[PDB]
């Protein structure tokens, strides 16, 4: 008949997830792409992530491992 | 085949300026293959970049290497889960001399627990757990190159999480009990996704699925790989449009509070419709401390209809139904919810995400191949407070 009965168990939380539970990656890789700066000072893609705050943001990805700081670079 | 490439404070400032105005908690990962002689992590670079942050007064959280169980196949260096462990025990002093004294250390992002995955990650906890505020590991179901669309659809698909989380728990409790465990870079598919699912409606079984057996298994926090960038599991296409896992991620933000209850279907046959519970978020201004948010997925072929318990039976309910915009079925970018097509007002300004309030005591609809939020109104649960 496609009817289904759920079950709820609701005494007490079994888990307590951060705020943040839902958050998202920038790869490492693209900072490696030219428009970087162009493409994060994006206003319609920061309305989208102002969106999903809070959040972590993890910038990583295979690159991190082949990334290297340089503080004369421009 | 990687080459090392340099970036510029300028990048670091793209990427924090990104991050603070967008009111998210910027990780950065640290590059691990920097080595000495004796195959120490070699924390000079770190440390310039430690020094830069510290002088424009960035609030940054930390990270250091990338799958290291891969070392050998991304760089022939093998680097063993003890010495990984001292290398963040050395980052965690200089942090400690920073002038963010109080930052906080995440890793390893070891990939999925096979079984020299899960040797690196206990050799890894035993020597250097006691720095790290999280444990980061990371989850792929397919290979992007292979995955099918019946496999995004497969429930034993899905349940092949629940052994990988179940495998990361008896790690961690064998070396560092109660540590918090994150999955630091997740996605349907590995390889930047398969090319046509990872990036449409079909995509959102996976990662509703993925974000319900996280909350009810134990873990804290779930990273999205990716926001935006090259790969069709991207939130956000090269346009800046949103896909439809983006939206489901807004609706789970909006309705889903961080209590964790259960749900579970009576009856033998548990696959095909997966259903979860948390209290709902009790910032959203329609709904009152108490209130329960369900959601759950419909793998069926037809229509299920759900019945609450008591004393939930004749409660308002408030459904949050996502499908697809035809034509292309659950291969769309696009979704509706409740018959309305979620689209950006313009490019400053999200849409309201709009209940449709169900009939008093009527059973819960969930077409076929359909995933849906129910916010069960004056639930009066106090374990929601
Ligand atoms: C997690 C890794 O940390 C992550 O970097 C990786 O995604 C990136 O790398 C993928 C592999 O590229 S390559 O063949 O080694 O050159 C690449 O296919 C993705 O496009 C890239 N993603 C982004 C957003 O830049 C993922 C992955 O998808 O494989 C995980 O391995
Ligand atoms: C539809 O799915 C069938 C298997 O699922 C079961 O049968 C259907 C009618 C529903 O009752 C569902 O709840 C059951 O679990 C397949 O055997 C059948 O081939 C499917 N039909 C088509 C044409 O795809
Ligand atoms: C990256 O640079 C470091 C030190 O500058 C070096 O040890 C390593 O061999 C380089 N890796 C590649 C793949 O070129
Ligand atoms: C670490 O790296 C820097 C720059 O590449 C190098 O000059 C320094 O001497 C290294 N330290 C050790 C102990 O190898
Ligand atoms: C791990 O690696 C170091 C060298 O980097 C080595 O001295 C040590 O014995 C190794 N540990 C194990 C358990 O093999
Ligand atoms: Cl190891």
């Amino acid at each position: 008949q496609d009817v289904v009965d759920l079950d709820f168990f609701t005494q007490e939380p079994l888990h307590l997830v951060s705020p943040s539970f839902l958050s998202v990656t920038i790869d490492a890789n693209l900072a490696t792409d030219p428009r970087f700066l162009i493409l994060l000072g994006s206003p319609k893609l920061r309305t989208l992530a102002r969106g999903l705050s809070p959040a972590y943001l993890r910038f990583g990805g295979t690159k991190t491992d082949f990334l290297i700081f340089d503080p004369k670079k421009e | 085949k990687f080459k090392n490439s340099t970036y510029s404070r300028s990048s670091v400032d793209v990427l924090y300026t990104f991050a603070n105005c967008s009111g998210l908690d910027l990780i950065f990962g640290l590059n691990a293959l920097l080595r000495t002689a004796d195959l120490q992590w070699n924390s000079s670079n770190a440390q310039l970049l430690l020094d830069y942050c510290s002088s424009k007064g960035y609030n940054i959280s930390w990270e250091l290497g990338n799958e290291p169980n891969s070392f050998l196949k991304k760089a022939d260096i093998f680097i063993n889960g003890s010495q990984l462990g001292e290398d963040f025990i050395q980052l965690h002093k200089l942090l400690r001399k920073s002038t963010f004294k109080n930052a906080k250390l995440y890793g390893p992002d070891v990939g999925q627990p096979r079984r020299k995955t899960a040797k690196m990650l206990k050799s890894f906890l035993k020597a250097g757990g006691e720095v790290i505020d999280s444990v980061t590991w990371h989850h792929y179901y397919l290979n992007g190159r292979t995955a099918t669309r019946e496999d995004f659809l497969n429930p034993d698909v899905l349940d092949i999480f629940i052994s990988s989380v179940q495998k990361v728990f008896q790690v961690v409790e064998s070396t560092r009990p109660g540590k918090k465990v994150w999955l630091g870079e997740t996605s349907s598919a590995y390889g930047g996704g398969a090319p046509l699912l990872s990036d449409t409606f079909a995509a959102g079984f996976m990662w509703l699925d993925k974000l319900g057996l996280s909350a009810r298994m134990g873990i804290e926090v779930v990273m999205r790989q990716v926001f935006f960038g090259a790969g069709n599991y991207h939130l956000v296409d090269e346009n800046f449009d949103p896909l439809p896992d983006y939206w489901l991620s807004l609706l789970f933000k909006k309705l889903v509070g961080t209590k964790v209850l259960m749900a579970s279907v009576q009856g033998s046959k548990r696959r095909k419709l997966r259903v979860y519970l948390h209290c709902t978020n009790t910032d959203n201004p329609r709904y009152k401390e108490g209130d329960l948010t369900l959601y759950a997925i419909n793998l069926h072929n037809v229509t299920k209809y759900l019945r609450l318990p008591y004393p939930f039976s004749n409660k308002q309910v408030d459904k949050y139904l996502l499908r697809p915009l035809g034509p292309h079925g659950l291969l769309s970018k696009s979704v509706q919810l409740n018959g309305l097509t979620l689209k950006m007002v313009d490019d400053q300004t999200l849409p309201p995400l709009m209940e449709k309030p169900l009939r008093p005591g009527s059973s819960l609809g969930l077409p076929a191949f359909s995933y849906s939020f129910f916010v069960i109104r004056n639930a009066k649960v106090a374990a929601c407070i």
